[PDB]
RNA sequence: AAUUGUCGGGAGGGAAGCGGAUGGGGGCCGGCGAUGCGCCCCGGUCGGUGUGGAACGGCGAGCCGGUCCGCCGAUCGACUCGGGGCGUGGACCAGCGUGGAUUGGGGGGGCGGCCAAAGCCCGGGCUCUCGAUACGCCCGUGGAACGCCGUCUCCCCGAUUGUGGAAGGCAGCGCGCGCCUCCGGCGUGCUUCGGCAUCUGCGCGCUCCGGACGCUGGCCUGUGGGCUCCCCAUUCGA
RNA sequence: GAUGAGUAGGAGGGCGCGGCGGUCGCUGCAAAACCUUGGGCGCGAGCCUGGGCGGAGCGGCCGUCGGUGCAGAUCUUGGUG
């Protein structure tokens, strides 16, 4: 694959590098509102500190 | 507190003189000194640096062996930073230009005599 | 030619306007077509054997740019007012400010009449400005300048008279304002719980 | 065959000295004097008490916009799912 | 040139975070591509690994400060020196500040003072970069040229903060000064520039 | 003779380093050793101890070796010795050695009077 | 040398000595600190282009030289030679001024961001009360000022410090080289209409510009200055 | 331009003592040794010098050589608290 990138590149004296690279930082972008869930601390319950309760 | 090794200096020891008290040599050492400064010729430089070598550092060459691989070079001038011994077992002598630290004086006698030139470094 | 400077400057060293507008108002498009098109070019501004050779070379110094300005003169301090002398024998004594000479010294006057110093030289450094002004306008002082102060014990009788044509001008100001005959003629002195970096002068 | 025969500079702050700003970037002289420029401007304005850049419509919407997102913000959960404890938490 | 491209991007940004909040949704900024790294702990008693992930980040001595292109390779190598380091994302004031007052450039392997262009030219010429505008914007920006350009800057010899620390000991989430503090660490350098 | 020295000398230290515990045995003179005891803390550096030389004390090369009056001192035996210095007299200084007859002295002194040489010890056994 | 007597100085509340820093008292030091230099005339003294000789030299037969002696011409110069007049001034210490570098502290202004701040005030609509005369909700491209954060920028004060001694370089500007009524105005190109390194070359200058210069005083055989020497005291260390 | 910890240990450049081969000097107008609250130089080993004592030898520099550098060893001999 890097050969045939090179070659491609060489015809239209385009320099250009074939390396890898590690995963970058991600460019910005919109999300579309939707429904917010609130989430918030639990009271506790002693009950309930164990698998399947008390 | 810097986190280097022996405060980033360098541990490795190379000779930046001859060890010889050689008055000689100590001029061809100034006379290559001039030559590898002013010039940047790279040849220049390995000529100074082989000049600080010690004895062991600067084997001789045997005559046949620099028969050998002068063949076919006759206009080109040998260099040696080193001695030329005679070997006996080299018949044709052909005419050669070599320049070394120290001929010896068979080796002399048979370059001078096939119509060669035994030249120091000064001539060179 | 050019009454005004071009260019204002709005900080030290940065002027009002571009270089751009600078070409416009440097004229340098009028002074092109009247050299044919072309801005003119000039042209650059074109002993005794010794009697001792020394030894060693001589090194002189390198250059130095920077140039010496003239001492600044302290907002507080303006013809008129009144400054209490710090240190000296004269220490604690108020006098009057006339004007500053060209070796950046303050000029000063007692009136000699009225506390016993004459026309003398301070150091801005050894006085502070307070808020009393004595009007000077009738004081002329052109005649003194450094060199009036410059050794070569009594005092002549010129400098005597020079005194009293100065004092007599400036006792008639500060006889106008109520009390400052005996304000000058009283040394300032701090007294307990006297705080001066409280003190308003 | 010989080449033609052949002290350190005391760094100084650009962000303080002016001449050695200039020397690294000359275009931060245009930067000094436009702003200065500009400031003067406002405050010649303001002592002049001198008087819109968004249509009347587009500024109601964005105001009904940010009021809609601030109520979000406020927003409290119902505490619906936490069924033991419905007395306790109100 | 280059100062127009840093107000239109500072004014892009602020356009689209109101476009986002006028129709109701949400607009995510695009992650910082470029870190500042300090370091806060001294040399003493040095696990292995940290003392070689700090050398590679050139690191050498506390308080030196160094950029960093930001990606998995670099991130996970930074996350295993949290205690010893704290970073953040530098402003276009702090990359100014550091190269104007403490960029030093590495010619042939020496620490040359930026007092000319002539310097940056010397080294980094091939690339385009032939002023210290061209060397910031490199910086800023992460260009194609980032290796060479941050390469070529010798570490920062910061001093110590004035004002202090708050504790070297614990992470910044914890009000220590150790890891990642965003934005923040512009605060910090302030202090120690 | 003018000193051609310009630059002011700096001694980083004018006491001498005393060779520790000295003071307490006579046998002990104070000429500088090293201390190499185990446990020696002058060796280790501990505060409030004795001071040990090292190389950065050391005086300013320009300045290094230079007397008081701005001269380097040059011991002279004779005349002869004494007309080396003709042509540095702004640099360096003659010192009579110790052991010159008063007689010889006084040639050395008025000969350094026609060269312009400094003698540093000029008044010796002369009365 | 250990050790001892004596005279003199000094210290000592259950060790002494020692490191570092000053001070007091001693002792010591005139290369511990200069007095010259430049330009004038009075006198004195001593030598001066062109041709002759004496002994030599540099460059390689021939060119190119100096030294010494003598003779002419020329008529000046030199002088740790003596007087007079004018100008100028050394070592060390201190103060001040104007700046560079480093750095701490203080004061103000512009712009931007937010719920396109909140609130407050004004206008309008709704709600209608227990801490009783509310609680609060919504609206306006209304108004006057803050807050936090970010950024640009101006000014003021103090502290430490001058390493280098070859360069008027680099960089940014000003005045001339064309006219006007002169805080400004006058020509192309581009422009967000505010502006712009688009025309912006040469000459001579200036400056935050390839590392401190300037001025003034004190003192110079003194009860002065300096000190690494000596004794002792004190704070810290030990 | 960077940089500076160091026991055991290694190495380099230096200091000092006594001869020898050379070289340059000093000394009865006062050498060596020794004494000194004289002065100075060197980071330091040390060096230079004033004054005193002493009364006949001595030193610098290059090379080269060695029975060549002490606070300790219940060290040796002598002397003394
Ligand atoms: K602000
Ligand atoms: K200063
Ligand atoms: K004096
Ligand atoms: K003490
Ligand atoms: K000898
Ligand atoms: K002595
Ligand atoms: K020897
Ligand atoms: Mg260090
Ligand atoms: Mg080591
Ligand atoms: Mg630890
Ligand atoms: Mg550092
Ligand atoms: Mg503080
Ligand atoms: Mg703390
Ligand atoms: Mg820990
Ligand atoms: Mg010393
Ligand atoms: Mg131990
Ligand atoms: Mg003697
Ligand atoms: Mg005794
Ligand atoms: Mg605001
Ligand atoms: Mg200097
Ligand atoms: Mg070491
Ligand atoms: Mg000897
Ligand atoms: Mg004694
Ligand atoms: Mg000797
Ligand atoms: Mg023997
Ligand atoms: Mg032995
Ligand atoms: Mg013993
Ligand atoms: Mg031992
Ligand atoms: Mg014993
Ligand atoms: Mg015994
Ligand atoms: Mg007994």
């Amino acid at each position: 694959k890097n050969d045939q990138l090179k070659a491609d590149a060489k015809a239209r004296g385009e320099v250009i590098s074939t390396k890898r690279q590690p995963l970058g930082p991600k460019p910005g972008f919109m999300v579309e509102g939707a429904t917010l869930e609130t989430v918030t601390p639990i009271p506790y319950d002693v009950v309930n500190d164990l698998k399947g309760g008390y | 507190g810097i986190d280097l090794v022996a405060g980033g200096k360098s541990k490795k020891t190379k000779r930046t003189a001859p060890k010889s008290d050689d008055v000689y040599l100590k001029l061809l050492v100034k006379l290559y000194r001039f030559l590898a400064r002013r010039t940047g010729s790279k040849f220049n430089a390995v000529i100074l640096k082989r000049l600080f070598m010690s004895k062991i550092n600067k084997p001789p060459l045997s005559l046949s062996r620099l028969i050998t691989y002068a063949t076919g070079k006759g206009d080109n001038i040998v260099v040696l930073v080193g001695t030329v011994t005679d070997d006996v077992r080299a018949y044709e002598v052909p005419k050669i230009k070599v320049c070394a630290l120290k001929f010896t004086e068979t080796a002399r006698a048979r370059i001078e005599k096939a119509g060669g030139e035994c030249l120091t470094f000064d001539q060179l | 030619a050019k009454k005004t400077i071009r260019n204002p400057e709005l900080i030290r060293g940065v002027g009002k306007f571009s270089r751009s507008k600078m070409y416009h108002k440097k004229g340098l498009w009028a002074i092109k077509k009247k050299n044919g098109g072309k801005l003119p070019l000039h042209e650059k501004k074109p002993v005794k054997p010794p009697k001792f050779y020394p030894a060693d070379d001589v090194k002189k110094p390198l250059v130095n740019k920077h140039k010496p300005k003239p001492t600044k003169l302290r907002a507080s301090i303006t013809p008129g007012t009144v400054l209490i002398i710090l240190a000296g024998r004269f220490k604690g004594k108020r006098v009057v400010f006339l004007k500053q000479l060209t070796s950046g010294l303050l000029l000063v006057t007692g009136p000699f009449k009225l506390n016993g110093v004459p026309l003398r030289r301070v150091n801005q450094a050894y006085v502070i400005g307070t808020s009393t002004k004595v009007d000077v306008s009738g004081v002329n002082v052109e005649k003194i300048d450094d060199k009036y102060f410059a050794k070569q014990n009594v005092l002549p009788q010129e400098k005597k008279d020079e005194q009293k044509t100065v004092d007599s001008a400036l006792l008639k100001a500060i006889e106008g304002i109520p009390e400052l005959k005996a304000y000058l003629s009283a040394r300032f002195s701090l007294k307990s719980g006297m705080k001066p970096h409280e003190l308003v002068f | 065959v010989v080449r033609p025969i052949k002290r350190a500079t005391l760094k100084k702050n650009p962000l303080k000295n002016l001449n050695v700003l200039l020397k690294l970037n000359p275009y931060a002289k245009t930067a000094r004097r436009m702003s200065l420029l500009a400031e003067a401007q406002r405050v010649k304005a303001k002592k002049e008490k001198l008087d819109h850049a968004i249509t009347k419509e587009e500024a109601s919407a964005i105001k009904g916009a940010s009021h809609s997102w601030y109520k979000t913000m406020i927003s409290d959960s119902d505490y619906a799912e936490f069924d033991n404890f419905t007395k306790w938490l109100g | 040139q280059y100062a127009k491209e840093y107000s239109e991007q500072e004014k892009e940004l602020i356009r689209l975070k109101r476009e986002a909040r006028l129709k109701g949704g949400f607009y995510v900024d695009p992650e910082a591509k470029l870190l500042f790294i300090i370091r806060i702990r001294g040399i003493n008693a040095m696990p292995p690994q940290t003392k070689k992930i700090l050398q590679l980040l050139r690191l050498r001595q506390i308080f030196n400060g160094v950029f960093l292109k930001v990606n998995k390779a670099t991130v996970n190598m930074l996350h295993r020196v949290e205690p010893y380091v704290t970073y953040g994302y530098p402003n276009l004031k702090s990359i100014k500040e550091l190269i104007y007052k403490r960029g030093y450039g590495k010619v042939d392997k020496q620490r040359i003072a930026l007092t000319d262009n002539a310097v940056v030219e010397q080294v980094l010429g091939k690339h385009g970069i032939i002023c210290i505008e061209d060397l910031v914007h490199e910086i800023i920006t992460v260009g194609p040229h980032f290796k060479e350009a941050n390469n070529f800057l010798w570490p920062f010899q910061l001093k110590a903060p004035l004002g202090g620390l708050k504790k070297k000991r614990n992470h910044y989430v914890e009000g220590g000064d150790a890891g990642n503090r965003e934005n923040f660490i512009n605060e910090l350098i302030r202090r120690m520039n | 003779a003018v000193p051609l020295l310009n630059k002011k000398v700096v001694k980083k230290r004018v006491k001498r380093f005393i060779r520790p515990q000295s003071d307490r045995r006579i046998t002990v003179k104070e000429s500088w050793r090293r201390p190499k005891g185990i446990d020696s803390r002058v060796r280790r550096k501990f505060k409030g101890c004795v001071l040990m030389p090292n190389i950065g004390y050391g005086s300013d090369k320009k300045t290094r070796h230079y007397l008081p009056n701005g001269f380097k001192k040059f011991v002279v035996h004779n005349a002869s010795e004494l007309e080396i210095l003709m042509m540095h007299n702004r640099t360096y200084c003659a010192e009579i050695a110790h052991n010159v007859s008063t007689r010889k002295r006084k040639e050395i002194v008025e000969r350094a009077a026609q060269l312009d040489v400094v003698i540093t010890n000029k008044l010796a056994r002369l009365h």
